[PDB]
């Protein structure tokens, strides 16, 4: 179970702008200064390539580990609990 | 020191300083001296 | 033309 | 912006238009009224000459530089503190505070009767010549290139002599590089980006900034250790 | 980068062109225009070469290097503190702090009246003779034969000797390896990834890297086991 | 019963990119950079093939057999409520 | 990769290209610079030769080797440490960490002043000849016939000599199959997914691989009994 | 796959496309590359002959086999421990003061491996050849059928180039291509009733086994058996 | 068509946010620097 | 054409 995963694709940092430098001052103002105009938006912006080079959202590598996780949790709470009853020792026969 | 509310930033992380502003140095806070001066507190008065 |  | 202004002369963007057999016709009395229009309406900062100067007020007025385009701040010459533009209907005129000015040509209105003012105002870079300086960055010289084209293909369209697909296809790869060059002069530095951070990262806010020529706007703000 | 920028001269590229017998009348003076227009348009910080200048300022005010384009930092000679930006309006001029610097022309407007200061600027690469030196690398060439093919093919179609059709795919075949050619440039190698790995990851934030050259900056964050 | 099942297509690893290692620095940052200006999605963006292989996100294996767990868990609970009754022997007469 | 890389010459792809009539035109000098955009703009890492080769750091500088086209990594000879990526815009430039590298032309621009260091890098396979060598698989042998079919038949567009159904058709097939060799070349093997299986399935998580060489990476972390 | 790989010359695919009287100028030669074209685009793994060869390694190097396409594994001879993929990029290259897991990398005729002098077992796939050193292809009339069509869709793309095929010819046969394409993946991977079964010992465990490529993956679908307390 | 219809706009700017988003974070601090000195809220009535 |  590792975290969910984001698809970031690089096409709208700026000119002149190392991918470092442009995350540093992203994590520390959370405000990334983007360019829309770049050369490589040339096709989604005039309408010789396909509109979704522009939008829809970053996309996440995302798998649901957490709900495995809860179902095996919720199976072991079941089975140290009738494993209490068939020896008649219960919670409160404990504390 | 953590009880009279010093931070040594070198003990806590490699270094990679000596001037006292937050920017580049760290706030302590002191969250153990209220533990400890419970028990310094009870002692007394056992 | 457009739209691809 | 990024790259430094290099200035080169007005007829470089002749080089590059005169490269189009129907853009022939072209002088520097069009280029030099086309890129007047073009400077203009872009409007970027940093095509424009930062200058500073003295002037003295007589009574409520002063002389204006003969220069000027912009004006950034107007301070007063000795506190320092700077004029707000002036909301006043009624400045100089008598019936039977912090200070302001206004400017409409050649003239400032003060809310000061005798003084001295510095005024921070923008100018042209011109030549030996008295002619404009242009940059030399090729983004800059591209759609200004692009904005004669389309400025020269309109006459040639309203005449009946060029298609519509062809002026339709110029104002096309002109409004791509009319909002690239936006981006190019406007969009801070690795240092420019340094003096935001610095001013949008504030424990304490710091709101009079336009008191001092916003000279501590992009000051790192520290707070002590305890 | 993934790949590395090894160089080959300008006519590399007439090599390429000259494959096409409707771009048969392309020069070198024709490819040196519409290369430094292409460069400069991508902007990619891969192409140009970083040089490092030690200069002296006078009054507030430095002489710039011939080959400068774009400034990463300036710093301190003699203390190593880099130079923000300068937000004041009103630099040099007295009336009756952090270091800053603006640069306009090749004059570099600097808040400390008389020190030397480190430059690290971005120029261009060139060859024996004085013509700019592009990269071999077979997608940055693909699309800058595609660029100057999509320049002359533009004044074609305004001519009048090229379908739309023909343009139109030009537009679109160029349209495409322009995004390719940023993102081949642009997208960390296997290596500039641990410069962003160990600056995304950190516990203690390091939030000044600014006053370094950004040395520290992928440097990793260890922390003590107690 | 095994986790849901994350349907991973890797057309936009960027070049020169190992798999091995694009994924674990993905691991790392959570943040998987990506390349939509591949030649491989020439297809989608130039026009010439269905725009559903750039676009639609990710599929999911997913078998809802932690429903069918909860409804064996409740039918378990009912019995044992009904032979504590048939027998007279209560679950508060056995606590 | 699935499959293995067999290689075979430049030939091969005019055994199949010359099938059409077409394209009868075409060279062994046309394939050349047609495979060099093509293993360029598809960039998958299985048809580099993956070789390693010592250098002598001289003064924070040291030459590279003359078939390099991408660096893996770059280690220290004694130590093992790998550089990570310069990050500092004033390396080797004085004043009155952990190492790092940069790489630019035939030049290495290390932090260490004399030192060696092992680089891991890809170059292209060559021949008896001076000439690429290409995979026999025909998933890669069709699309890269597709690739020299679709640039030829652009410029017989261009021209008029080939209807624009056909050019439409073409592009459409090469599409598919550059999408689909790119993932022939990419998609994990069994072999490589237990290296992707141990990497993943980690209690104990394995964050500093790149100190080694990647070489730990596939390793299957196992936990004792208690 | 449900049914057997039985195996046809290539004389049986010119049976086929030549009562077709526009294919009529196909040879052994056009169709040898064809079907290359095919099998390997499809990459159905049941077309490849399974083949176990013991090489040496000399210095973390060993000389591959002449007829191979793809290995499924590699193990050690004396061990039994298969070797996984060399993620190094610093293999056998020693740092300076000349200084843990069995690993591999092959590119060409070479494999490169991380142990130095040891015997290895690699069980790899190549094409099953004829009395000629011919491919010998399938007998599957879905197979037989979509190969078919396949030497028909690359042959009219040439008549359409030409101009000698009307476009709803080239789209028609490219539109049966391309359901006898899918209809062809779908038979050759789908599994058997006998290879179902070895899915559900695989799937079904109440305690995981994740360790099958150790072994030579021999233990993949066998039952796990639980003791009745 | 627009012109005799779409309603009126909101000048709107969301300082319930922010004001709300103050008050959170001093009854942190006041609540933190309570368990400093040792003095609750119950310590204090 | 587009849309395939």
């Amino acid at each position: 179970n590792w975290g969910s995963i984001l698809e970031l694709d690089l096409s709208k940092v700026p000119k002149g702008w190392d991918v470092g430098k442009w995350m540093y001052y992203a994590r520390v103002n959370h405000i990334a200064v983007i360019d829309s105009f770049k050369e490589g938006t040339i096709g989604a912006s005039t309408g010789k390539l396909a509109g979704a080079l522009n939008n829809a959202g970053k996309g996440m590598i995302e798998t649901n580990i957490g709900n495995y996780i809860q179902q095996q949790i919720n199976l072991l709470e079941f089975i140290k609990m009738e494993m209490a009853d068939v020896a008649g020792i219960s919670k409160q026969r404990e504390g | 020191d953590l009880l009279n509310g010093r931070l040594h930033m070198s003990d806590l992380e490699l270094v990679l300083i000596k001037a006292a502003y937050i920017p580049d140095r760290l706030q302590h806070y002191p969250i153990m001296n209220s533990k400890l001066n419970v028990l310094r507190g009870e002692e007394s008065k056992r | 033309t457009s739209l691809p | 912006m990024v790259n430094n202004i290099n200035w080169v002369k007005l007829p470089v963007i002749l080089d590059r238009l005169l490269r189009h057999p129907l853009l022939t016709d072209l002088n520097l009395e069009t280029a030099i009224q086309y890129t007047l229009d073009f400077i203009s309406a872009m409007g970027l900062p940093n095509v424009y000459v930062d200058k500073i100067e003295t002037i003295d007020i007589k009574e409520y007025r002063g002389e204006l530089p003969c220069d000027l385009i912009s004006i950034n701040q107007v301070r007063l010459h000795k506190n320092g503190i700077a004029l707000r533009a002036m909301t006043d209907n009624f400045n100089a005129y008598p019936t039977h505070g912090e200070p302001s000015f206004k400017t409409q040509g050649r003239v400032i209105f003060t809310s000061i009767k005798h003084e001295k003012v510095d005024i921070s105002y923008k100018a042209i870079m011109l030549d030996d010549e008295g002619l404009p300086l242009i940059p030399d960055n090729p983004i800059f010289l591209k759609t200004l290139e692009l904005y004669i084209k389309k400025e020269w293909f309109t006459i040639l369209f309203d005449m009946g002599k060029i298609s519509p697909a062809v002026l339709n296809n110029t104002q096309q790869e002109y409004a791509f590089k009319a909002g690239q060059c936006n981006n190019e002069f406007v969009i801070p530095s690795v240092s420019e980006m340094e003096a935001i951070t610095n001013m949008w990262n504030q424990l304490i806010p710091r709101v009079t900034e336009f008191r001092r020529g916003f000279k501590n706007l992009g000051d790192k703000e520290y707070i002590r250790v305890h």
